[PDB]
């Protein structure tokens, strides 16, 4: 914060192994794909400051979203198709099925 | 009373009184109604709530 | 509300109430933020606990609370009773309107499920059965019994009309009788408890 | 440590009596002081108590208005004054102090009031 | 006014045998029941302060047992100086004593 | 008095920045715990609460006094004036001591220099719960601690013969779980700063199916048995059977999301979303079976006549075998 | 003894130490090396647009004023001495509560 790039200097101790414990992280909804260490300098109206940036590329899993969200929608669409096998006489049945699939 | 946490809340004036023979005085006043920063310079009991 | 001394055993610091024990913990009159309970009184005590570091004086105070049923009546017990009555009113419809009574039974089941869901979210997540759980279970049983009775009446139609008529007239009066008996027994055992 | 009471009194029914209890070995402003009565061959009866550090007094409902308990801190003494004594309160009057678990650990020596002619 | 009922009102007993005295409270008295001993024409002596705590100078044969309302006083090897009265008194509220129990020798 | 003289003589020329035997040997610290309660074990944030009285004891040859009193029993006033180890809990998300009404800490110094330091803590420790076999699962997830700055060559920890003591275990906030036992462990962990002696306490928990039962297992089976009753309706009343089936799919859909909220958004299948998935497919299967029945009654009645008589015996038996295989396979684990 | 030497070393290091000035206050910049040992990543929230992570964050630099040669071991000091030494004013630009 206070010290500019001509007062302090940042770097990673090891430059590739300075950040550990990323391969052991178990996120319940994501999965760490890659991580990067970057060294640069930023310029603000008060001076130039050194900056390090630790970034983790996360990828969202799909195993939860399929069973909880995509299968209900697909089954509601199939169960809406099911009224075509109902004859054109029973109007109440096909109407109720279609509207209740809309309701689902 | 928070049933979901099995707990309750209670707002109290918690009063303690003991006798300390090192804090005897003799002045025009018979009771010194002092500040809340004098109680940190003297001994006070270390009461804690078990639950 | 147990309090005692940390770091000072019984041979160093002892506690006692400054006035009579019945008059030491004093709750104010307007001092009640309770919405669901009813403060009945207080109860103090004093004792000694044996820890790994010595014996310690512990002053105990019990506040006695009684839960008020007025919320849960309107929340759960009145909708469940009205939903079972809505299930039992199906017994008066004629046997020739099968979508009518089926929609009665199945939508009553839907109502009982949404009631049980909304009522389960009120109570904390305990791992046993409460009185409201038993009430919802018996009401669900009555609703399901009404729907299965309709299924029996409908299945026995077009083969033996007299048997279906007899069991729908008998089950038109057996369901309110059993529900009233269950209500009487349940409220008697859980209001005098 | 020690409580000292006065001697027996023989008064006429309708007058007033004043009993004293002098404490030796402690300051009476630290505890409560109790007055108890005991009739011949019967159980104890609590008259009242006084908080000498404050002056607050409480009495038994069967003694409210009759007895009055006062204290003098400078000499460590507790006083009990009975106003209008009838022909039945010929008992022994004990002076006690509160103890550890609100018990009366130290008692006096007894003061036997007697009403006759 | 919490009423303490002591039982029995009068009892007889021999030497060297266990004895149990009982005190029952009308309302709740937590552990603030005390047991006093009174010889004739003497001041009462505190035996058991609180439920199950012996006073300084009391032999190890007296022991108290407490509850919310029911309290007991038990003496073990009873000697020849226990020919006296025993009172139970509550201290949860303004103090009330029991009726008394006269131990006797026979 | 004399205790003030002792305390003032102990703190003269004392440096609380240096551990005892700073260049001689590691300090041996004996640790004890007393679990007041193990709080709610919520799986959403993958954590659990615990309240303990953490006690440490070690030897400090500078706090050695000669007197006729054997032990100095002190408040938390002198905790910040002598050396205190930098114990920290490695798997804690949040942890706080207690400060009401005064800092709940205790210091006791003995005649030979043995210091005992106890404090009350409430920890929100983290343990990744492998939520397979849920809710018929058992976990054993730890509370670990070690020194923060002092490696194995400077501070060594060691349990006592009475290390971890639980209280009554019934006044604890374990709703969905049940304490079954514990075990202690010591290890050495490699860190960028050095080797640290880490001590672990594993609490073994088993989930009691008393809430998930009446929340999901009873209502889903009730909804499946409800969907079954459509076979007893005559195959001519088309709106009746369609309404029953579709209303049953509605209630099953509503019930699915409510149960799933309990646990976090894990990406694998548990034994409870598998159950509701099998129930939803079963209701769906009943409805599509009636669909094929209504389609086939016009084409050939010889095949559509015995369809309901087949379904009335095929659906309950298949469901009971599914229940048998599921409950046996998930209660054997 | 050996503890006395360490005591006098630490007392000499902190004697006349200006916490206002960084190492080489007029000379070249000080180089600080970073290590992060990530203990956990707690909750990646999409509604709050944030993530929580626990880390062991270590900084290494060289201050010639805290140099000693009379004892052959490294000195781990009680953490309260970090308020008597110069430590860099590292901050996180994208944090919301630390
Ligand atoms: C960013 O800035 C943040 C805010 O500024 C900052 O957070 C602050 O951290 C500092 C340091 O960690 C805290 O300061 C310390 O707090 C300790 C207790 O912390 C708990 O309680 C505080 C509130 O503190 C009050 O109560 C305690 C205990 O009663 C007192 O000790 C405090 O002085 C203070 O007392 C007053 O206020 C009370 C009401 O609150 C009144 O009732 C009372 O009358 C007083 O007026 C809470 O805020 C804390 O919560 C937060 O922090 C915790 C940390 O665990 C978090 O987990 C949580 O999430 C919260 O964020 C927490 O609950 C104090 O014990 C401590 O006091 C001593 O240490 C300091 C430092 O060494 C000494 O200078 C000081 O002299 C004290 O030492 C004496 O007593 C100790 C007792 O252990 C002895 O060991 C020692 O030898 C010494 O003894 C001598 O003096 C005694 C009298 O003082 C005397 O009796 C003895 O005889 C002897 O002579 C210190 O104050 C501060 O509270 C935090 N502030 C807040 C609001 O969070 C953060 O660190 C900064 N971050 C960074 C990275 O920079
Ligand atoms: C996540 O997003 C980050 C920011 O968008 C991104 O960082 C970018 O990373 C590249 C290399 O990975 C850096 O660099 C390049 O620029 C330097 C400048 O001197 C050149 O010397 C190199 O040859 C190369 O062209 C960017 O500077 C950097 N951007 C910022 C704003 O810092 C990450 O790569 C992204 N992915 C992951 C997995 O973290
Ligand atoms: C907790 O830790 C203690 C010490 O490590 C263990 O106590 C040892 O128990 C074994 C028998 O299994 C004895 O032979 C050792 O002598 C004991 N050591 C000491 C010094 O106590 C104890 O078993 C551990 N308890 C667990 C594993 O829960
Ligand atoms: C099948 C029917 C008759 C309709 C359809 O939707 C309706 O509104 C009608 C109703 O009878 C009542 C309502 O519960 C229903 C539902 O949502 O599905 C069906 C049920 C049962
Ligand atoms: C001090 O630390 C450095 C680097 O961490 C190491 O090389 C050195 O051996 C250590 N000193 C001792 C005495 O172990």
């Amino acid at each position: 914060y206070g010290y500019t790039t001509d007062d302090i200097e940042f770097y990673w101790r090891g430059d590739d192994n300075a950040v550990t414990g990323v391969t052991k992280i178990e996120l319940p909804q994501f999965s760490i794909v890659d991580y990067k260490l970057i060294t640069k300098k930023v310029v603000f109206s008060t001076g130039s400051y050194p900056r390090l940036s630790l970034s983790f590329k996360l990828k969202r899993n799909i195993g939860y979203f399929i069973l909880q969200t995509y299968m209900p929608s697909i089954l509601i669409t199939i169960l809406s198709w099911v009224s075509f096998w109902i004859n054109y006489d029973a109007s109440a049945a096909r109407v109720a099925l279609g509207i209740t699939t809309v309701l689902t | 009373v928070s049933d979901h946490d099995m707990e309750y809340t209670i707002d109290v004036f918690f009063r303690q009184s003991w006798k300390d023979e090192r804090l005897k005085f003799k002045g025009p006043m018979t009771v010194l109604r002092l500040n809340n920063l004098m109680a940190s310079k003297i001994w006070t009991p270390d009461t804690f709530f078990h639950n | 509300l147990k309090f005692g001394s940390y770091a000072y055993t019984r041979a160093e610091v002892v506690y006692e109430w400054t006035r009579e024990p019945a008059r030491s913990v004093v709750v104010a009159e307007d001092g009640s933020r309770l919405n669901q309970y009813d403060l009945l009184g207080q109860t103090v005590d004093s004792g000694i606990v044996q820890s790994s570091t010595g014996e310690y004086v512990v002053m105990t105070t019990h506040f006695h609370l009684k839960r008020k049923i007025g919320y849960f009546v309107i929340q759960t017990y009145l909708p469940c009773i009205m939903t079972v009555i809505l299930s039992q009113v199906s017994f008066w419809l004629n046997r020739e309107s099968v979508p009518a009574r089926t929609v009665f039974g199945v939508t009553t089941v839907l109502t009982m499920t949404t009631l049980s869901i909304s009522a389960r979210n009120s109570l904390p997540k305990v791992a046993y059965a409460t009185a409201m759980d038993w009430f919802i279970a018996v009401c669900y049983a009555f609703v399901f019994s009404a729907l299965i009775e309709f299924a029996t009446v409908n299945y026995f139609t077009k083969s033996q009309p007299a048997r279906a008529a007899k069991i729908d007239r008998l089950s038109r009066i057996a369901f309110p009788l059993l529900f009233g008996i269950f209500n009487l027994v349940y409220w008697a055992t859980y209001l005098n408890r | 440590v020690q409580l000292q009471q006065s001697g027996a009194e023989l008064v006429k029914p309708g007058a007033s009596v004043k009993l004293s209890c002098t404490a030796s070995g402690f300051n009476i402003k630290d505890t409560y002081m109790y007055w108890v009565k005991q009739r011949p061959e019967q159980g104890l009866e609590w008259i009242g108590r006084i908080d000498p550090a404050n002056g607050d007094t409480k009495y038994d409902p069967k003694f409210q208005g009759k007895a009055t308990i006062t204290t003098d801190t400078f000499s460590n003494t507790a006083y009990l004054q009975l106003s209008s004594l009838t022909s039945e309160d010929t008992a022994v009057y004990y002076c006690a102090r509160k103890g550890l678990r609100w018990a009366m650990d130290y008692w006096g020596q007894g003061t036997s009031v007697t009403v006759s002619t | 006014n919490i009423v303490m009922t002591q039982s029995p009102k009068s009892m007889s007993m021999s030497v060297g045998e266990r004895v149990t005295l009982s005190c029952k409270a009308s309302e709740y008295v937590g552990t603030y029941v005390s047991w006093y001993q009174q010889k004739p024409e003497q001041s009462p002596k505190l035996l058991i302060y609180g439920a199950s705590n012996r006073y300084t100078g009391v032999p190890d044969r007296f022991t108290g047992s407490g509850s919310a309302t029911d309290f007991t006083l038990t003496i073990g090897s009873v000697q020849a100086e226990d020919l006296a009265d025993y009172h139970c008194g509550q201290s949860y509220s303004y103090p009330t004593f029991g009726a008394g129990t006269k131990l006797e020798l026979k | 008095g004399d205790v003030t003289v002792i305390l003032n003589n102990l703190l003269e020329g004392y440096d609380n920045k240096l551990r005892p035997d700073i260049g001689v040997k590691p300090t041996l610290i004996h640790t004890d715990m007393y679990v007041n309660s193990i709080g709610p074990v919520n799986a959403i944030n993958m954590e659990y609460t615990i309240d303990i009285f953490f006690a440490q004891t070690w030897y400090d040859r500078r706090l050695k006094f000669n007197s006729t009193i054997k032990v100095l029993r002190l408040n938390s006033n002198m905790v910040g004036k002598i050396w205190i180890p930098d114990t920290f809990f490695r798997n804690s998300k949040k942890a706080d001591a207690h400060w009401i009404t005064t800092p709940n800490r205790m210091l006791r110094i003995w005649n030979d220099g043995r210091v005992l330091y106890t404090l009350r803590l409430t920890i929100d420790a983290e343990c990744q719960l492998q939520l397979h076999n849920f809710p018929m699962d058992e976990h054993s997830c730890p509370l670990e601690f070690s020194s923060y700055g002092y490696p194995r060559e400077e501070i060594v920890y060691q349990w006592k013969r009475s290390s971890v003591e639980v209280g009554d275990t019934r006044s604890w906030r374990l709703y969905q779980f049940s304490f079954v036992g514990l075990r202690n462990t010591t290890e050495v962990v490699k860190t960028t700063s050095g080797d640290y002696v880490v001590m672990s306490v594993y609490f073994d928990l088993s989930r009691r199916m008393g809430y998930f039962t009446i929340q999901t297992y009873i209502p889903c089976t009730l909804i499946v048995v409800l969907s079954w009753v459509s076979f007893w309706i005559n195959k001519d009343a088309v709106p009746a059977r369609t309404s029953l089936g579709i209303t049953t799919v509605l209630t099953m859909t509503t019930l699915s999301t409510i149960a799933r909220k309990s646990l976090p958004k894990v990406s694998y299948v548990t034994a409870m979303d598998l159950f509701v998935s099998v129930c939803f497919i079963f209701v769906f299967s009943a409805l599509v079976e009636y669909g094929t029945l209504h389609y086939f009654v016009s084409s050939q009645p010889a095949r559509a006549a015995k369809m309901d008589s087949y379904a009335r015996i095929f659906f309950p038996t298949a469901f009971c075998l599914f229940n048998l295989v599921y409950w046996v396979s998930y209660l054997y684990l | 003894s050996n503890m006395s030497l360490v005591k006098e070393t630490v007392d000499r290091l902190l004697k006349g130490y200006d916490i206002r000035l960084r190492p080489d206050f007029g000379g070249p910049p000080v180089a600080v090396g970073m290590n992060i040992d990530i203990a956990s990543i707690d909750m990646v929230s999409e509604v709050n647009m944030d993530y929580t992570l626990t880390m062991y964050f270590q900084q290494a630099w060289r201050d010639k004023r805290l140099s000693y040669n009379v004892i052959p071991l490294n000195l781990t000091l009680d953490n309260r001495v970090a308020d008597q030494l110069w430590v860099p004013d590292t901050y996180f630009l994208n944090d919301k509560k630390s």
